[PDB]
């Protein structure tokens, strides 16, 4: 996002500064977060495509380019989808491996949910794999989202940590969400859903 | 000098309309009176709001009643306050009200139609009249960037076009909520 600028030239300064200064304080990482949102593929499109893509170029030039090499300096990126970016880029010789970040599994969640607590207050009647098998298909944000709501929630309830039984209440208020039902629309509603339950 | 109202006597009956909104303005509050035990919380509060919707349902009206409900200095001026044409001058007031803020934290800071500020600037117009717009943005980006979270100056901005909005401000840890 700070190669992004609409004015003449500028994105392949940023990037020959950045690769200079890399070059400089050789051995480096350069990580570049928002890949996904500059080095999308080539094409006509409108006029943003006329400097959008010089940009790229750029790129294109300094993690293979001539001279061979810098150093062998270790570039990574943040993309959520490779097939976006170009063939260009994400080729061998310039993204040698592509590794993948999932959301947390029943052990990243196992582990997760103790290790976002200990710089948290918490009881000791704590079960991590009810919780790790309770909460499945959140992402690591989330779990951490869910810790700082039950957190606030023991603060506004006068106790400073939290038991089993509310914090469960804060994940399933993070996946179902918190509105006023007459009593005419609600009896049509379990109406429905006993006939469902018998049927099923 | 920025207009100093030490009191503003707005309280949360002073609102009427917004119910949804009155329980997500109670942690600020609460925040802006316990600036210490947050800090305890490991959490960090958030350092930016941005007051997004039609005009005419009260941004003001809730901002000045949020620092009512936190009894604690209000600072509140335009977005075009610091766009009168001379240059670099409109980055004084920035400073001189983010530093008064800093001496006085904790603070609210709030700034109406502040997209006047944060206005994405367009390639069809003056380039002169973009520098003093855009410095004043990277005046206020370096004050609040350097900003510590548990400082107490909360930053209220509101505008009634979030459509024109530049990136910048955007950025998580600038506008925390919207």
């Amino acid at each position: 996002a700070e190669f992004i600028e609409m004015y003449m030239g500028l994105g392949a300064a940023r990037v020959r500064d950045l690769f200079n200064t890399a070059r400089s304080v050789a051995p480096c990482i350069i990580f570049i977060d928002e890949l996904d949102a500059v080095g999308r593929q080539r094409q006509g499109g409108g006029r943003s495509n006329d400097e959008r893509d010089n940009t790229v170029n750029q790129l294109l030039t300094e993690m293979d380019g001539f001279e061979a090499e810098q150093q062998g300096i270790v570039v990574m990126g943040a993309t959520n989808r490779k097939d976006v970016l170009d063939a260009a880029l994400t080729r061998p010789g310039r993204f040698d491996r592509s590794i993948e970040v999932r959301r947390p599994d029943f052990q990243g969640r196992l582990e997760a949910v103790k290790v976002h607590l200990r710089d948290k207050p918490v009881a000791a009647e704590i079960d991590y794999v009810s919780l790790a098998s309770l909460m499945g298909g959140m992402s690591g944000a989330q779990i951490a989202g869910v810790a700082n709501t039950a957190c606030f929630l023991a603060s506004r309830d006068g106790r400073s940590e939290v038991n089993q039984t509310d914090l469960t209440l804060a994940v399933e208020q993070a996946k179902y969400g918190r509105r006023f039902v007459g009593a005419g629309r609600k009896k049509r509603f379990a109406v429905m859903e006993a006939s469902i339950a018998l049927a099923a | 000098e920025a207009r100093k109202e030490g009191l503003t006597g707005v309280e949360f009956r002073d609102v009427a309309g917004l119910g949804p909104i009155l329980n997500e303005v109670v942690e600020v509050v609460e925040f802006l009176k316990d600036p210490g035990t947050f800090s305890k919380l490991g959490a960090r509060p958030p350092k930016g709001i941005l007051l997004e919707g039609d005009p005419g349902t009260g941004k003001t009206l809730l901002a000045k009643a949020l620092a009512g409900e936190a009894m604690v200095p209000f600072y509140q001026m335009s977005g075009t306050e610091f766009t009168e044409g001379i240059v670099g001058l409109g980055a004084a007031r920035v400073r001189d009200l983010f530093k008064r803020a800093r001496a006085t934290a904790p603070c609210v800071i709030f700034v109406d139609e502040i997209d006047a500020l944060g206005l994405r600037r367009a390639e069809n117009d003056s380039a002169k009249t973009n520098e003093e717009r855009e410095q004043t943005l990277n005046q206020l980006l370096t004050e609040m960037d350097g900003f510590t979270p548990d400082t107490g100056v909360v930053f209220l901005g509101a505008t009634n076009r979030a459509d024109l909005l530049d990136p910048a401000l955007m950025r998580p840890g600038r506008f925390d909520r919207k």
